[PDB]
């Protein structure tokens, strides 16, 4: 068994790893307290799940998990929390005073004095794997803290852990539920820092998160627990390979092989269905929930698959779902929908089943549902957003608003244009291949 | 009230639009680069479709239907009817064309050679009935071209025995509606046609060869007129003997193309406003020329259809506070 | 746990802020005598921005009480609230200011500026993490005006990475002291422009057209100007000191409102306009509470928003009312009159709700604008300076101090690079 | 259409299904770029403070 380790940088990262690993609990079967009545084997383990939880002689459960904020107050929560007792006091890092969304604080200022103690956190849970995969980083874009100091754990996560796979869970700003003005700023300078370093990267605009909780789940004014319970879901749905017993994206390096064919271009676009509200009286077939994942009311990432190529495919049911209705349904689907592939890559979908039907928060806003599908597709469309950031970040440069903010940390006013540069790259690498 | 930007200036048919809705006085424009709009005016080229339905509180709509420019293009049109099971082999209203780069060499060569009338045509304009003299025209120039059959036997308006062609404008909604505006146009040729300038008639090629002017004014003949010269020469109407083929094709390509273009479940809407140009023969059936994606209007008819444009398009998702078109169901 | 350390100097600076911490300690609950006596423990969560523990669990103000005569400090003393003061954290002097910068800034202020950072220093030191430090004062004056922008530019010296915030009251010939407060103005705004991060604008133009005719108050005093000044300066710290306000603190406020460091003057608007004693039963719409708060007549800078462009804007929404109205009603003002935001700046208007309402208000609104309109301030004060210097009239009072003609010289244009630096982004 | 590699076992199955066959920093460098920062910071203060000094 190979073990994975998942870093949680700033608020975002927190809050949303507090809604995973609470997820992960009860699929599992774990208790708050980390105790695992399933779990037979006791003080160890070499089952799928223990690529994400260690063992104690008193057979306590405890994620290999690591979070990290510049200031204290989300962390607290997490230290008196409903699951206060699965982590150990070492994992939570604070410091005093946040970045005040500014990239330049969370890489230059506040980074530097923090970075060495984080890492060796991180070792501790290193020495308690035989066998480290890599790690899964959560953050934000637009945070000083998700986007500043995660561009820097990147960097040197490559240099003290050359080997292992690094992927990204990344939260796109959105002005509905944005925090600073200068989030396209910080976007920037974090995706061209942290390029190199991320083997692959899964995007999540809190627009698609925000309108999906209002139409679907009837939510009128969604909360972040409202968004980070369904964010939680799709993180389920992608890490689940890695945690149950299967055989399609058993280690990270499959993530890179089956989704990134072009290294910079490793943002796969996710789709889910179904999400239903709880206080309801339909059943979704495979079908009804495969043909949804063509749907761009139901893409993490708000764009019109219709007008880019594809490079690859994943489908990663859950639930009631037999490989003979998958082929029923994407026969089905390929003929109506245009589904147009780049000439260099095949025209295929890998599949995934797990039999374990979605688990639900209780109480939460998702109804349970037999079967869930979460499609995992390396298209060019996706380079709409990176388009719509570029653009909001070239209203602001254009008169330098808000810079010397960043140049009095001590940044250089070049890397702007180095980053803005960077992504112009990006955007043509988009282009040639979708044509 | 509402707002809208404008950002193609040379477009006649939506600056009498931007005109109209300022009159109403519930329309505020704005300027280019502001994305606070409810309605957006965009450019010919490379719109930034990818910008648009991003604005938390904003109904947002454009003229354009993102990814219909594969009717609109010459090469595009010919590969969408012949690669679409909904349009041929079955087609039988679009004259026999081939795309050669300066495929589909091959294959218009075979059909040429088995058919050996052979004149053919051109596009991207040549005229020859030798295969030959044809591409070695194709090649000094560096966009691709369409060869395609061009019809030797033209329905001709006598007195005159001049050739003409017929433009419809067709208005699609944010629902998909097909509005086929009542009011058409035939743009006729000055010259009368000769078997062996007067072959061509795209008005502006007309003023070049100014051989007539006001049989029409400005070489324009609306239904009305068309209509009743049918009813005296041919007895029959223009309802039957065309317009129902018109109404076949226009329904035929749109329907063909909707769920790659559709908005219904987007998060930005789209209209826009089509010419299609017909061709008519000696036997009264219609043939479809090409696709315009930005069409001028009949100055006889601006106003009549820039105001339906404002009705059924813009107040019908922005209302404000017996039509002159025809809807084709589907 | 992030302190703020507040300073009030001169006469002005006293007296507003002093109105400043007995309507804060009643939206705490906590009473004069420094003990809680509130019902919602949302009181106290982050009551430690302003207030220090000591013992016996009476809360005390982290506040220094600044003058260069006793007079109005006495007064806070004898106030009902007076007895809350820490008694060490009053520093004065007996010579008095005489309404003369000079004298504030380099003679008699010079004398007592130590005693202050003293004072200031120990405060400080005893903070778990020290975010900034607001500073009340007017800029007609001696003390506020001469010796506030000693304290600002001595205290960045020694504190030079935390947030430096004021709340500046702006004369006007319409409730004047003396004829020299365009000079003292002048002089204080340059220190302003350098050494603050974030400075509201408080003008007593505005105040008293407010008082005279919103609020119809014939003959307006400094108390019922100062009812105005309270509530806004409740209203702009109500998300530094309540709860589930995504931690907002003074450095983050600054980078979102202040694009380019020398605009930095907000102009702070509230609704509803509310006289002292005159207390009406309905409350306001959301709909009602936007409107007023983006009308020019609810603004305390006495600049028409109309005649310029905002270049950020923060509000603060205090009650029980629907959220998703007020995003609706918020959307709907930038939507609808979007020539009046710099297009350069996307989603430059950040809305914050607080359930906790203030006192005798079941809802109400408070409004932060960073707009180029303020310019229009600067340059009344700049016509009414130049009036008298092309005369040299009043100036034998300050080169009497020590001062040269050159250092006003200096000021003038220094003001004048900021109005037109203002215009420069009235462009866009 | 054509199905490959099809994987059971208790948890459930995976398989790929076919349509179409196809037609360095080190960590002194990022020290080179911290510290730099810091000195820029470091440079700017003491503009600063001999600024307030004049
Ligand atoms: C949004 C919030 O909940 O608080 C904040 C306030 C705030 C808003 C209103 C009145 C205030 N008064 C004192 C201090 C902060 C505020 O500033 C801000 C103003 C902003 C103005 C424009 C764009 C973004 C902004 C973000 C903040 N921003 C970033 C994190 C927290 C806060
Ligand atoms: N989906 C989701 N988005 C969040 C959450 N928390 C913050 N965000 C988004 O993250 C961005 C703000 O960054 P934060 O993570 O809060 O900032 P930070 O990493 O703590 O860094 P600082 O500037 O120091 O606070 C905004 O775009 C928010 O919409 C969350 O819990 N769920
Ligand atoms: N296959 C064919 N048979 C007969 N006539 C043809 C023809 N192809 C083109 N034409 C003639 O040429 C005109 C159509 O030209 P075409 O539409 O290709 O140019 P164009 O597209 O640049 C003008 P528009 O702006 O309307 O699109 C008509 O006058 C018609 O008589
Ligand atoms: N709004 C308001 N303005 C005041 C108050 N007291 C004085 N002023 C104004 O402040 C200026 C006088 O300065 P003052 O504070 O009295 O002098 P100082 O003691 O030297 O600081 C004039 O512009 C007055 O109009 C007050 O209580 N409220
Ligand atoms: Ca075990
Ligand atoms: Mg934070
Ligand atoms: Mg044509
Ligand atoms: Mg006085």
């Amino acid at each position: 068994m190979r073990e994975c380790i998942s870093i949680h940088v700033g608020q975002a990262g927190v809050q949303i790893g507090n809604a995973c690993w609470e997820l992960y609990c009860l699929e599992h079967g774990i208790q708050p307290d980390g105790q695992m009545p399933s779990d037979k084997t006791i003080g160890g383990g070499d089952d799928s799940f223990n690529t994400f939880f260690s063992e104690t002689g008193a057979g306590k459960h405890v994620p290999r998990a690591v979070f990290v904020d510049l200031e204290p107050t989300v962390i607290d929560e997490v230290r008196t929390g409903t699951y206060r007792q699965l982590f150990h006091p070492e994992q939570l890092i604070t410091g005093k005073e946040d970045a005040a969304n500014n990239y330049a604080r969370g890489h230059y200022t506040i980074g530097k004095e923090i970075i060495d103690l984080v890492l060796d956190r991180i070792r501790k849970l290193a020495d308690q794997c035989t066998g480290l995969q890599g790690f899964l980083v959560f953050h934000s874009f637009g945070g000083g803290t998700g986007s500043g100091f995660t561009s820097l754990l990147m960097e040197r996560l490559s240099v003290d852990y050359g080997k292992k796979s690094k992927l990204e869970f990344s939260i796109y700003p959105a002005p509905q539920v944005s925090t600073a003005v200068v989030e396209p700023y910080n976007s920037i300078l974090t995706t061209h820092t942290t390029l190199e370093h991320s083997d692959c990267a899964f995007m999540v605009d809190n627009e698609a998160i925000y309108d999906i909780c209002r139409r679907n789940l009837d939510i009128e004014r969604p909360t972040y627990t409202n968004l980070n319970r369904l964010i939680s879901q799709i993180v389920s749905s992608i890490t689940a390979s890695l945690r149950f017993d299967g055989a399609l994206n058993v280690d990270l390096t499959e993530f890179q092989t089956n989704l990134v064919p072009y290294p910079r271009i490793h943002f796969p676009l996710a789709t889910y269905a179904p999400v239903i509200s709880a206080e309801k009286a339909e059943q979704l077939s495979v079908a009804e929930i495969t043909n949804a994942c063509f749907e761009p009311a139901n893409q993490m990432v708000k764009c019109d698959p219709r007008h880019g190529k594809y490079m690859a495919c994943c489908l990663l049911y859950r639930g009631d779902v037999v490989p003979k209705d998958v082929n029923a349904a994407i026969a089905t689907i390929k003929t109506k929908r245009s589904i147009q592939f780049v000439d260099w890559c095949p025209t295929g979908f890998k599949v995934g089943i797990n039999y374990q039907p979605p688990t639900v928060v209780p109480g939460g806003d998702l109804a349970k549902v037999q079967r869930a599908v979460c499609m995992l597709s390396n298209t060019t469309a996706i380079a709409e957003a990176w388009a719509r950031l570029d653009h909001k970040f070239d209203l602001m440069y254009a008169k330098r608003a808000f810079v010397h903010w960043y140049v009095g940390e001590g940044m250089e006013e070049g890397e702007f244009s180095e980053a803005r540069e960077d992504m112009a790259a990006l955007e043509k690498d988009y282009e040639e291949v979708g044509v | 009230m509402y707002t809208f930007v404008v950002r193609d200036e040379n477009s006649s048919v939506y600056a009498e639009v931007s005109r109209l809705l300022l009159a109403t006085g519930q329309w505020k424009r704005l300027r280019k680069d502001n994305p606070r709009f409810n309605l957006m005016l965009g450019e010919r080229n490379r719109l930034p479709f990818g910008r648009l339905g991003h604005e938390p509180g904003l109904v947002q709509l454009v003229n354009y239907y993102r990814g219909a420019d594969k009717l609109c293009r010459k090469a595009s049109l010919v590969k969408l009817i012949k690669t679409s099971p909904e349009l041929s082999e079955s087609c039988t209203w679009f004259p026999e064309s081939y795309v050669i780069y300066p495929d589909e060499r091959e294959v218009f060569l075979a059909a040429y050679n088995r058919r050996r009338g052979n004149v053919w045509i051109a596009k991207s304009i040549l005229i020859s009935s030798e295969a030959s003299e044809l591409l070695d025209f194709i090649d000094e120039q560096g966009q691709v071209h369409v060869i395609q059959k061009y019809l030797e036997k033209p329905l001709l308006l006598e007195p005159g025995h001049r050739k003409f062609d017929i433009r419809s404008w067709v208005l699609v909604d944010h629902l998909y509606n097909i509005y086929l505006y009542r009011e058409g146009v035939l743009r006729t040729s000055s010259e009368p046609y000769n078997s062996a300038t007067c072959h061509l008639t795209n008005h502006c090629i007309q003023k070049e060869y100014s051989k007539n002017y006001g049989y029409e004014e400005g070489n324009e003949m609306f239904f009305e007129e068309f209509n009743q010269y049918l009813m005296d020469a041919l007895n029959t109407t223009l309802e039957n003997s065309i317009l129902l083929q018109i109404k076949h094709i226009i329904r035929s390509c749109l329907m063909c193309i909707e769920p790659a273009i559709s908005t219904k479940h987007l998060h930005y809407q789209s209209f826009q406003l089509f010419g299609f140009d017909f061709m008519v023969d000696e036997e009264l059936k219609v043939w479809l020329i090409e696709v315009n994606g930005a069409p001028a209007c009949a100055q006889k008819l601006y106003a009549e259809l820039c105001q339906g444009i404002v009705d059924v398009a813009i107040s019908s998702v922005f209302p404000l506070a017996t039509s002159i078109f025809i809807k084709l169901h589907h | 746990m992030r302190e703020i350390v507040h300073i009030q100097a001169g006469q002005c600076g006293n007296q507003i802020g002093a109105k400043f911490w007995e309507v804060i300690s009643d939206e705490h609950g906590i009473d004069p005598t420094g003990s809680y006596h509130g019902d919602s423990d949302l009181q106290l969560e982050r009551i430690n921005v302003y207030y220090n523990e000591a013992t016996g669990n009476k809360y005390v103000p982290r506040a220094i009480l600044v003058d260069l005569e006793p007079g109005t400090m006495d007064s806070v003393r004898s106030g009902p609230f007076g007895q809350i003061f820490r008694p060490d954290n009053f520093v004065f002097g007996q010579s008095g200011a005489g309404n003369n910068w000079a004298k504030g800034h380099y003679t008699e202020g010079a004398e007592l500026v130590d005693s202050v950072l003293d004072v200031v220093r120990k405060e400080s030191e005893s903070c778990d993490c020290l975010q900034g430090f607001q500073l009340t004062h007017s800029l007609g004056g001696g003390t506020g005006s001469g010796m506030g922008t000693l304290l600002i530019s001595k205290i960045r010296e020694e504190y030079p990475d935390r947030i430096m915030n004021t709340f500046s009251v702006m004369p006007s010939p319409k409730v004047s002291d003396t004829v020299v407060e365009p000079y003292n103005a002048t002089l204080s705004v340059h220190q302003l422009v350098e050494n603050t991060d974030e400075t509201y604008c408080i003008d007593n133009e505005a105040l008293y057209d407010i008082c005279f005719r919103t609020l119809k108050l014939t003959t307006p005093t400094y108390g019922d100007l100062n009812h105005l000044v309270s509530a806004t300066m409740s209203g702009v710290t109500t998300c530094l000191r309540f709860p589930g306000q995504l931690n907002a603190d003074l450095r983050k406020l600054a980078v979102n409102m202040v694009p380019f460091p020398r605009l930095h003057f907000f102009m702070p608007g509230f609704a509803p306009l509310t006289s002292r004693g005159s207390q009406q039963y309905r409350a306001l719409t959301v709909p009602e509470l936007t409107q007023q708060m983006f009308d020019s007549k609810n603004m305390m800078a006495a600049c028409d928003p109309r005649h310029g462009r905002y270049l950020t804007v923060a509000a603060i929404f205090r009650g029980r009312m629907s959220m998703k109205e007020v995003d609706e009603q918020m959307l709907n003002v930038q939507n609808k009159n979007s020539s009046y935001f710099v297009e350069w700046i996307p989603n430059n208007v950040k809305t914050a709700v607080c359930d906790i309402p203030p006192r005798g208000l079941k809802m109400s609104a408070t409004f932060i604008g960073n707009s180029t309109a303020i310019q229009e301030l600067f340059k009344r004060i700049s016509e009414q300076f130049t009036a008298m210097f092309r005369r040299k009239a009043f100036l034998h009072w300050y080169t009497g101090e020590g001062m040269d003609e050159m250092e006003f010289t200096e000021a003038e244009s220094n003001m004048n690079d900021l109005v037109s630096e203002y215009q420069q982004y009235q462009d866009a | 259409m054509e199905v490959i590699e099809l994987n059971k076992c208790t948890s459930g199955q995976s398989f790929e299904v076919i349509l179409k066959p196809p037609s360095d920093p080190s960590l002194e460098e990022i020290q080179k770029k911290l510290e730099a920062a810091e000195e820029r910071r470091k440079y700017q203060e003491a503009e600063l403070l001999k600024h307030l000094a004049e």
